[PDB]
């Protein structure tokens, strides 16, 4: 059995599952789907009692898919496509959109950087800086260790712990020996 | 069995070592008995619960986060006086012991007496229904033992 | 029936998620099966969210899945999980 | 008597409330608790 077959059989054995009948089925966290995973998805549709679709986008439309340029492009194009499944098994589909910005209430630079990340021209921030902080390393190893103290004066100061805080990085190799 | 064979769901060389007679036993057994004759019933049932730091690990801390611990319970039946849980295990009874499973049976009883425990807190916790009794059923001798 | 829950980053999407399947697990601790699909790289998040509730502190009827682990068990009840498989090596 | 003597008295015998807590695994094996 090849590994990659297992979501191909998983297709072909959901209407012959009988726990899938009445289940309620939530997806999110996922920005687009491989065709074998959407194989998946319609079944679900089909033979789940209901199904709700979690997509980081802003008010998508399921008439065309976006523009290349277009930041939510991955997954504008899911939601036209599993729009466009949805409809063509004739289910019955509820829209909700959340406009309110719910993570950003207690800070404001972040909520207008989340707003004003696309826009062109893009409106300036007149406030105080307080919780955006650009920095610049002398290299990586004088990044790193800046970041450590800048996490010790986070805990020992701001009262946040360590499970608060998060490192990313683009190119995880250039960093993870040294972190 | 052969049509799991069929479907694969047990290889053949799993279905070839099966003692036939040993799996129907079970059901002629009051509590099996009883399981047959439920009002409602489950089975393998796996479950999520969240448990203090503290419980596992002394000098924890209400705000330090609970331990997620998980497992998987084997059957769930409910009665009309109750909701009962049972387990099968392929322990080996008849063949080692002095007492054979009057020996066994304190023993066994602790060999999964903690793991039952976090069970029964679980379906205590998640469900907030009591659970009134748990059976072992082991497949050697047919014995049940009661927790 | 499908809802198509939309909205930018930090609309709170997979919180109302979380707390609908919550109050969900509430209602009926024993309902019909409830499937939470996600990435395989956020399937353990879920599950410690899921189970951090004062009301409950776990989840029975409510399972957090990959598709792949979905996949498993499905697959399992259904049937053809005998052949062995090949890592990509 | 330097200013930043209380300071830097207070942070080098700083140590950090859940420590103890840090190296916890999260998930645990309901065989491992017996462990
Ligand atoms: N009602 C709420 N009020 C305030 N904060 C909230 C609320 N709901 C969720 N949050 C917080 O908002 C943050 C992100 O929530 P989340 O559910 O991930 O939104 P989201 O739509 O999924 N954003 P994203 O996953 O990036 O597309 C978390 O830190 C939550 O604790
Ligand atoms: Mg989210």
């Amino acid at each position: 059995l090849h590994s990659e077959d297992y979501l191909t059989l998983l297709a072909e054995h959901i209407p012959l599952a009988e726990d899938i009948k009445g289940a309620h089925i939530y997806v999110d966290g996922f920005y687009q789907f491989t065709p074998q995973e959407f194989r998946v998805l319609e079944q679900l549709m089909v033979h789940a009692e209901h199904i709700t679709f979690s997509l980081t986008a802003d008010k998508p439309s399921y008439e065309r898919e976006p523009h290349e340029l277009e930041l939510f492009r991955m997954t504008g194009k899911t939601y036209y496509r599993l729009h466009q499944k949805a409809k063509e098994l004739n289910l019955d589909i509820t829209y909700k959109e959340l406009s309110g910005t719910e993570r950003h209430t207690k800070t404001p630079e972040l909520a207008h950087l989340e707003a004003q990340y696309e826009a062109r021209p893009a409106i300036p921030y007149a406030e105080k800086q307080e919780a955006l902080t650009v920095m610049q390393a002398a290299n990586r190893r004088a990044e790193l260790e800046g970041i450590a103290r800048e996490i010790h004066a986070l805990v020992r100061e701001k009262g946040y712990r360590y499970k608060d805080v998060a490192i990313l990085a683009r190119q995880p190799e250039d960093y993870k020996d040294m972190v | 069995v052969h049509r799991l064979y069929e479907k694969e769901l047990l290889t053949e060389e799993q279905k070839d070592a099966i003692d036939i007679e040993e799996i129907v036993q079970f059901f002629h057994t009051e509590i099996g008995g009883q399981l047959i004759g439920a009002k409602w019933k489950d089975r393998e049932i796996p479950f999520s619960l969240a448990l203090p730091a503290k419980e596992i690990y002394p000098d924890a801390h209400e705000a330090d986060e609970p331990l997620l611990v998980q497992g998987i319970i084997d059957c769930l039946y409910e009665t009309e006086d109750g909701l009962y849980l049972l387990a099968y295990k392929s322990d080996r009874i008849e063949g080692k012991f002095q007492h054979g499973f009057e020996g066994a049976a304190p023993i066994l009883k602790k060999r999964y007496e903690t793991q039952i425990q976090l069970y029964t807190k679980a379906v205590e916790q998640i469900a907030k229904t009591k659970v009134k009794g748990c059976a072992l059923y082991f497949f050697d001798g047919g014995h049940i033992l009661t927790l | 029936g499908a809802e198509f829950l939309v909205g930018r980053s930090g609309s709170g999407k997979t919180k109302l998620i979380i707390n609908s399947i919550q109050d969900e697990l509430r209602r009926a601790p024993f309902g019909k099966p409830i499937i939470f699909l996600v990435p395989d790289q956020m399937t353990f998040l879920m599950e410690y969210e899921l189970a951090k509730t004062p009301d409950m502190g776990g989840m029975i009827r409510a399972q957090v899945f990959s598709f792949s682990r979905l996949a498993w068990r499905v697959l399992q009840h259904t049937g053809g999980m005998s052949r062995p498989f090949l890592t990509s090596t | 008597s330097f200013a930043f003597d209380e300071k830097a008295r207070e942070q080098l015998s700083w140590t950090y409330p859940h420590q103890e807590v840090t190296q916890i695994r999260t998930k645990q094996s309901v065989s491992e608790i017996k462990r």
